[PDB]
């Protein structure tokens, strides 16, 4: 079995360098 | 950190830049070693307020995020006469056409 | 083919930071070397992703494919987690040269059926046409890939 | 140390000489061992091809964050041959 890249499915978040 | 800026005087524009934290004064040396005049001839302004020589570019207004590389800030210039007052008078530059219509 | 993602098994935490002002487009190498995309990434917005080590990313503008880097390079590669502490693959804005900046705006404001109407040098037809491609992107990095092991 | 050029309509832009070989063309007429007429190219181009120059030498092999370099629907296809013809 080959395990790919998958997401956890959260909430993004915002770089506060914008 | 660095301020980048553009001075202008009449059809002469500088694009340099300097510490956030140097002087107005400094600038002026810049000035001096390009266009040869004196710092006590020069008049440098942030829109239509005289900027003292003592003051930091950053106590002028000019900071890091205000006079990015991309988008320098406009540092008015005049020169002093010997008995005359030169107002202060940047040239705009050119505009360019309509834009084309398949580029609207 | 050289390119391509390893299949460890080994989980990696990896968080991609789009510190550019595009909307960022991770395509994954699978284990064949094709291209994968994955959700893309709105301006200035970060996302926790579960990858392994050994897998190979690269981003681009979501919408147009314009070249992208992660960490300052054109591939990023997760690696084992060092005391829970996240890998980052922080996405900026390469430094483009100015006429490949200014065939993005004209591309991204002119129709192709279009391009040849603009009054420009012929030559600048073709560099418009010859718009931004992942797989020739992968063929060039292959080929840099080849020298850089004499 | 600078170097000045020209554009179309008589505007002179003072820039360091190492920004102004951020162009091929530029840095290919300035070795040897300054003034450069570029008439051809109006002020409202040029002003933007210099900031570039300031860009591309301040953001070339910097880890911060890289802003966009701003161009304006305008003056793009002007720019763009101007950029061609610079070889930036």
């Amino acid at each position: 079995e080959m395990l790919a890249p998958y997401i956890p499915m959260d909430d993004d978040f915002q770089l506060r360098s914008f | 950190m660095d301020v980048f800026l553009m001075i202008r005087r009449h059809k002469t524009t500088i694009f340099t830049d300097a510490k956030e934290s140097s002087t107005v004064f400094e600038l002026k040396r810049i000035v001096e070693g390009i266009l040869k005049r004196p710092p006590d001839e020069q008049r440098l302004y942030k829109d239509d307020q005289l900027l003292d020589d003592g003051k930091t570019l950053g106590e002028c207004g000019f900071t890091s995020q205000t006079a990015r590389p991309q988008a320098p800030a406009t540092v008015g210039l005049a020169f002093r006469a010997d008995d005359t007052f030169e107002a202060l008078c940047i040239e705009p530059f050119s505009s360019p056409p309509e834009l084309p219509d398949v580029m609207k | 083919p050289v390119l391509r993602s390893v299949n460890s098994r080994e989980p990696s935490q990896v968080i991609f930071c789009n510190r550019s002002p595009r909307v960022v487009l991770p395509v994954w190498l699978n284990f064949d070397g094709e291209p994968q995309p994955y959700p893309t990434l709105p301006p200035g917005t970060g996302r926790r992703i579960h990858s392994y080590r050994g897998h190979l990313w690269l981003f681009r503008d979501a919408g147009t494919h314009d070249g992208l880097l992660v960490n300052q390079t054109e591939l990023f590669v997760p690696s084992l987690n060092v005391d829970g502490q996240p890998i980052f693959a922080n996405i900026t804005l390469p430094v483009y040269t100015l006429k490949e900046r200014c065939l993005q705006v004209v591309r991204s404001l002119v129709k192709p059926e279009n391009y040849r109407r603009l009054d420009i040098v012929r030559s600048l037809y073709e560099d418009l046409e010859d718009h931004p491609n992942v797989q020739k992107d992968l063929e060039r990095l292959t080929q840099e890939r080849i020298a850089h092991q004499r | 140390m600078y170097v000045k050029l020209i554009s179309s309509d008589g505007h002179e832009f003072i820039v360091k000489r190492e920004h102004a070989l951020t162009s091929g063309t530029i840095k290919a007429m300035l070795s040897g061992p300054n003034e450069v007429n570029f008439r051809e190219i109006p002020s409202h181009v040029l002003s933007k091809v210099c900031m570039y120059f300031t860009y591309k030498v301040r953001y070339t092999n910097s880890s911060t964050e890289i802003p966009e370099f701003p161009i304006a629907p305008e003056i793009a296809l002007e720019l763009l041959m101007a950029a061609n013809f610079l070889d930036c």
